[PDB]
């Protein structure tokens, strides 16, 4: 178990970007892909999550449709596309992971997010 | 869903007890969960679920739940668990966190 | 449902309509569970399926090889 | 130009033996089936205050299968005294419907479990848990309702009798005069064909592939095991397979494709109550196979 | 067919009695025997019955518990002793035979074949 | 199952129409049947089932069912046709007669 986050990078006001984040040492199918952001000095905030086998997609109420999330079971990966861009948006993103056990099918806690990454920053001027 | 963590500022001196509250507007089914921070790192799980505990974790921090007011408990304070605390539920989309409660040296 | 709750013997289900001149072999059972029947045994498909004792051609030949 | 021939069947031999030896086993599947089912309805329900996420599925089929043991003793009783029923209408009717509810809920809840697991680890795994308890509370009262409106006919049509020549009461169903053949066939291939054939082939496929999908990813492989999955499927065949080759078989007797003899009626009767045996300790083999082994339930069973 | 009464004759008040049906010309261990009374200028009235094969056997309120029945399908005849005869039994007996057919709610029951019947007296 | 036969008794002339009815204080699924006895000879069978006209008796008997009421009628009444009618039924294991109902001249 192992999650990478890349991309980040200062964009203007109104731009675009790509995040992504790698998964390694388990199939991504079988555990949903969460996003959070921290702004400088602030709590998190949740963002967007997705399924990677049926593409079931959720989403923020502060961003709702304004982001894509797109995930590629064949590579273990997720892509966020991030466009329309305000001054406001800059943080840190973090790419986590919540773990769903098979073999407590019956009797299973509610699970939370296990393992997370480093993250990467987003700047706007 | 609005999630109130209180305290949102702590003191505790090394060996004390820390308690720490958050409370839920609608009702959730003992699906909160406890994380911890420290400066500028990425935040690590500590307790999942409303009561058990995350493998690996000391067994220092115990987590009670009661009606829809969640509690997190430290019995002892070593130099290393002087970091912040959030609160999080994963009840009804989209997951809202805490505020944040911070705990500094005294 | 439950055995318990069920009748077995040979007929179940009667087959009034029936023809004298369709008929090979009769047969004259006799069980506890239903008392006297008759089966017999068409000569077109050969299926063997019950006959009613109403019919009165069925009487006139039943009496007649019993009583003998 | 025609024949008669006549053919008595010898007066039905002793069968002592084989009433006492059901019985007999129809008393250890009661305790041992009313016993285990109670246990885990008792830890499913206290189980929700120490914070887990019991299913819904495991309590429900947990009372189907307590209501089918409660309802044995009366079968023991009516079978003692070789099919006779001395009770009275009302119990006649009351019981049989209580049997047949409650033994389907039980089928149809193993296909719904089924699938619900495979959707579990595939689709539903970034659905809210709000959303996947409604949609199972849902599932739970329509499949409810559906073994209500199967199971009500039958019922309907029973009544008791009293044989003219022998004069002992007995418990039948009669049908309408002009459809009797149809009704018989279609009560009796309904339970084959919404009772076996559907669930069953329901259940193979979507744990075939919940198999598959399990070996694919290997974090799941270390923990689960491949054993558990597999046997799902050959306790249920195993146990409800000869029941209904008995009644398939009794159905083929209906028509006269077999021809009929002295022996068949016995056998029948034999292969029928013996096979019965063996349907009803699938509603003890249930506990034992989905609660009993997973770790967490343990745990929770000392620590209550 | 052809059935004989045998055994009516005097009786003590009290006492007992055995008669026999004897039945000739049809299966025997197929059809059902049935014992019926007429008192003298009355109506008839039913006794009761015997299934011949399989010992079934049935008997009406009025003779509950004191009159017995027999078959001897190697002899062919039905036996009905009677005991503890009272002072309302004096009456005809009469033997029939009904081949009890199969109907999906009712058994066949008209009695097709009636003897001669025999006289006794409770005196 | 106590059985009802009326009238008790009747007269009729030969050339005329009789019916005669026999009611079950419970429900027998068309199980009935008829009997004539003379005087002072045994009884034989008219008609059984509730309809069926036995083997070996004329046409002048006709037997029919309404709800529970099963009534026997006979037309050109003849000499020979002066005898007592007697109804039975045999739905449960206790079978039962009529009354008996009486013709004559
Ligand atoms: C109920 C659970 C615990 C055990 C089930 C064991 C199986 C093998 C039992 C269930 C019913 C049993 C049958 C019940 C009755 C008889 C009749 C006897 O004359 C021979 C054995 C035989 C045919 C038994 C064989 C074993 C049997 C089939
Ligand atoms: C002998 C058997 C048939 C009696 C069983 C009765 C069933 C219908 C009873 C037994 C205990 C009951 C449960 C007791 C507690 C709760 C918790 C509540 O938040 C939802 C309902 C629920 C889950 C109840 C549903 C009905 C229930 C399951
Ligand atoms: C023929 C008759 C007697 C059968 C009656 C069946 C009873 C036992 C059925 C009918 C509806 C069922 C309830 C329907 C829904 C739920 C919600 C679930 O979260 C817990 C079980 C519970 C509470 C069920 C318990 C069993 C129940 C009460
Ligand atoms: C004979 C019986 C057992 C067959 C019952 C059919 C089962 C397979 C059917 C009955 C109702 C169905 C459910 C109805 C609604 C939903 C919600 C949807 O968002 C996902 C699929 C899901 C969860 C369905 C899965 C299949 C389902 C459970
Ligand atoms: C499939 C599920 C949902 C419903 C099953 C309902 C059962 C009771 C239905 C399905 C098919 C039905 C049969 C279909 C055809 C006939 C022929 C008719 O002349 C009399 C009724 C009779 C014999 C029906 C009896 C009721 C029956 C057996
Ligand atoms: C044959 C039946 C009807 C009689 C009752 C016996 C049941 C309880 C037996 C039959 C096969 C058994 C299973 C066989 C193999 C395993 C794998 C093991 O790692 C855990 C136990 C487990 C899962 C067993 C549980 C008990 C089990 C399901
Ligand atoms: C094969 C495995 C799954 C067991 C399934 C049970 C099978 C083998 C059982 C169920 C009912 C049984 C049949 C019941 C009645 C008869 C009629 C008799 O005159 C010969 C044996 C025969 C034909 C039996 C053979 C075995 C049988 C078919
Ligand atoms: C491998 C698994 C499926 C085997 C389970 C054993 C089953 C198939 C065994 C248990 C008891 C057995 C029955 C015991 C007695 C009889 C009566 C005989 O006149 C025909 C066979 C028949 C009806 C047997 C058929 C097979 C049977 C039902």
């Amino acid at each position: 178990v192992q999650l990478v986050e890349s991309g980040g990078g200062l964009v203007q006001p109104g731009g675009s970007l790509r995040l992504s984040c790698a998964a390694s040492g388990f199939n991504i199918s079988s555990s949903s892909i969460h996003w959070v952001r921290q702004a400088p000095g602030k709590g998190l905030e949740w963002v967007a999550s997705i399924s990677p086998s049926y593409g079931y997609t959720s989403y923020a109420d502060s961003v709702k449709g304004r982001f894509t999330i797109s995930a590629d079971t064949s590579k273990n990966t997720a892509y966020l596309q991030m466009n329309s861009l305000r001054a406001e948006d800059t943080a840190v993103y973090y790419c986590a992971r919540v773990s769903y056990w098979d073999w407590t099918w019956g009797w299973s806690k509610y699970e939370g997010m296990d393992y997370w990454g480093q993250g990467t920053l987003v700047t706007v001027s | 869903i609005q999630m109130t963590q209180s305290p949102s500022s702590l003191s505790a001196s090394v060996g004390d007890r820390v308690t720490i509250t958050c409370r839920a507007s609608q009702s959730v089914s003992s699906a909160v969960a406890w994380y911890q921070q420290k400066p500028g790192k990425a935040p690590k799980l500590l307790i999942y679920s409303a009561s058990s505990l995350y493998s690996g974790v000391p067994s220092r921090f115990s987590g009670s739940r009661s009606g829809t007011d969640f509690t997190l408990t430290i019995s002892s304070l070593q130099p290393e668990d002087f970091a912040t605390y959030y609160c999080q539920q994963s009840y009804y989309y989209p997951i809202t966190f805490g505020q944040g409660t911070k705990v500094e040296i005294k | 449902k439950p055995v318990s709750l069920s009748y077995r013997c040979p007929c179940r289900f009667f087959e009034s309509h029936v023809a004298r001149a369709n008929v090979k072999h009769l047969k004259i059972l006799n069980t506890p569970n239903c008392a006297l029947q008759i089966v017999a045994r068409l000569k077109n498909n050969n299926r063997q399926v019950c006959i009613d004792p109403k019919l009165k051609w069925i009487q006139e030949y039943l009496e007649k090889a019993l009583n003998k | 130009c025609i024949v008669v021939d006549t053919v008595m069947c010898p007066n039905m031999p002793n069968k002592s033996v084989l009433l006492y030896t059901l019985s007999f086993i129809y008393i250890f599947i009661f305790v041992i089936g009313m016993i285990a089912n109670s246990v885990v309805v008792w830890v499913n329900i206290q189980a929700k205050t120490t914070g887990y996420d019991t299913h819904c599925y495991i309590l429900n089929l947990a009372i189907a299968d307590l209501w089918v043991v409660l309802t044995i003793p009366v079968w023991v009783v009516s079978l003692v005294q070789h099919n006779q029923w001395p009770m009275g209408e009302l119990t006649c009717k009351v019981t049989h419907l209580i049997f047949s509810i409650n033994l389907f809920g039980s089928i149809f809840f193993l296909t719904c479990m089924s699938v619900d697991r495979y959707l579990s680890i595939t689709y539903f795994t970034n659905t809210p848990s709000s959303r996947k308890k409604m949609v199972r509370r849902v599932v739970c009262i329509l499949v409810w309702l559906l073994a209500f409106c199967v199971s009500l006919p039958d019922t309907y049509y029973l009544k008791t009798v009293t044989s003219a020549s022998n004069n002992e009461t007995y418990c039948r169903s009669f049908y309408p005069e002009h459809s009797i053949k149809e009704w018989l066939i279609g009560m009796e291939l309904v339970s084959v064909v919404l009772g076996f054939a559907v669930p069953f082939s329901i259940i193979a496929v979507f744990y075939f592939l919940l198999a598959r999908a399990i070996s694919a990813s290997s974090d799941q492989e270390k923990h689960s095991s491949r054993k558990i999955i597999f046997s799902y499927v050959v306790v249920f065949l195993v146990c409800w397979l000869p029941y209904h080759v008995a009644v398939l078989l009794d159905i083929f007797s209906i028509l006269h494709y077999i021809p009929f003899t002295c022996r068949l009626e016995h056998a029948l009767f034999t292969a029928l109550h013996v096979t019965q045996c063996l349907s009803l300790v699938h509603c003890c083999v249930n506990p034992v196979l989905y609660s009993f082994i997973n770790r967490n339930y343990r745990y929770e069973l000392m620590k209550a």
